[PDB]
C-alpha cells in the first residue's frame, strides 16, 4: 500500500528531497536504507512510495529521476 | 518585508546590443551552508528570451535535469557518499538568453519565476533564499 506516490520520506508531500533520500539510500545504506543507523534513513514505506520507476522493480537511480521529472512537468504523473 | 536569507542567488548584471546573445552565469552564497537539492524556475522580461538552460551547475560540479518549456531545471547536489555538498563560487546555474534585433532600448530582467527552491537535507527542509542584480541593460535607455 502506497501512501502517496513519490513521497519517499514520507512527509506527505513530492518535492525534490525525496530525489534525495532516495540517492541517498543508495549511496550509503548503511547511513541512509531502509535499515540505516541515521535518524532520517528511508523508511520501508518510503521505498514502497518512492518506487514510481518500473514499479515492482524497488528503489534504483531511475526512482529519482522520475521525480524530478514530474517536478519538472516532463511527465504529467507518478507513477 | 523578508527577513535577511539563508543563502543569496546573484543573476549579475549585462549590458547588450539589441540581437546579441547574452550567457547569465548565476552564483549562489550559502554563507558556507551545505543544500541537498535544488528545484527552481526562472523569469525573464519580455520580449528577452531564455533559449536554454545549461545541464552543469557548476557550483556542486553535478547534472541538472532540465525543462525549457517552464524554465525549470532541478538537481541533488550530493556527494558520492550521499551527503549535502557546499557549493563553491563557481556558477550554479547557466542560462543562455537572446536580445532579439527588435528589442528596445531599455533594462530588461532575468530572475527566478513562480518556485525556487533550496534544500537542506533529506525531509523536506528548505532554505530561505533571494535573488539580487540580473539587470540586462539593452542599448542606452
Ligand atoms: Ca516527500
Ligand atoms: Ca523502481
Ligand atoms: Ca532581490
Amino acid at each position: 500500500n502506497v501512501t502517496l506516490w513519490g513521497d519517499a520520506n514520507c512527509d506527505g508531500i513530492v518535492d525534490i528531497s525525496d530525489a534525495v533520500i532516495i540517492m541517498q539510500s543508495l549511496s550509503n545504506p548503511s547511513k541512509f536504507g531502509r535499515n540505516g543507523n541515521d535518524e532520517h534513513h528511508i523508511t520501508a514505506q518510503g521505498e514502497l512510495n518512492g518506487d514510481v520507476n518500473e514499479n515492482g522493480n524497488g528503489i534504483t537511480n531511475a526512482d529519482a529521476l522520475a521525480i524530478q521529472k514530474y517536478l519538472l512537468n516532463l511527465i504529467g504523473n507518478l507513477t | 518585508p523578508v527577513a535577511n536569507a539563508d543563502v543569496i542567488f546573484d543573476f549579475g548584471n549585462y549590458e547588450a546590443k539589441a540581437g546579441e546573445e547574452v550567457q547569465v552565469d548565476v552564483t549562489v552564497d550559502s554563507k558556507n551552508k551545505a543544500i541537498s537539492a535544488m528545484d527552481v524556475v526562472f523569469a525573464i522580461d519580455s520580449p528577452l528570451t531564455i533559449d536554454e538552460i545549461d545541464k552543469e551547475s557548476l557550483a556542486f560540479k553535478t547534472t541538472a535535469m532540465t525543462n525549457i518549456a517552464i524554465l525549470g531545471a532541478n538537481f541533488k547536489s550530493l556527494d558520492d557518499k550521499g551527503e549535502p555538498l557546499v557549493p563553491t563560487k563557481d556558477p550554479v546555474f547557466t542560462l543562455y538568453v537572446t536580445v532579439p534585433a527588435t528589442t528596445p532600448d531599455g533594462v530588461y530582467n532575468v530572475g527566478f519565476g513562480n518556485k525556487c527552491e533550496v534544500h537542506k537535507s533529506n525531509d523536506g527542509s528548505k532554505y530561505s533564499s533571494t535573488a539580487i542584480n540580473g539587470k540586462i541593460k539593452v542599448g542606452n535607455p
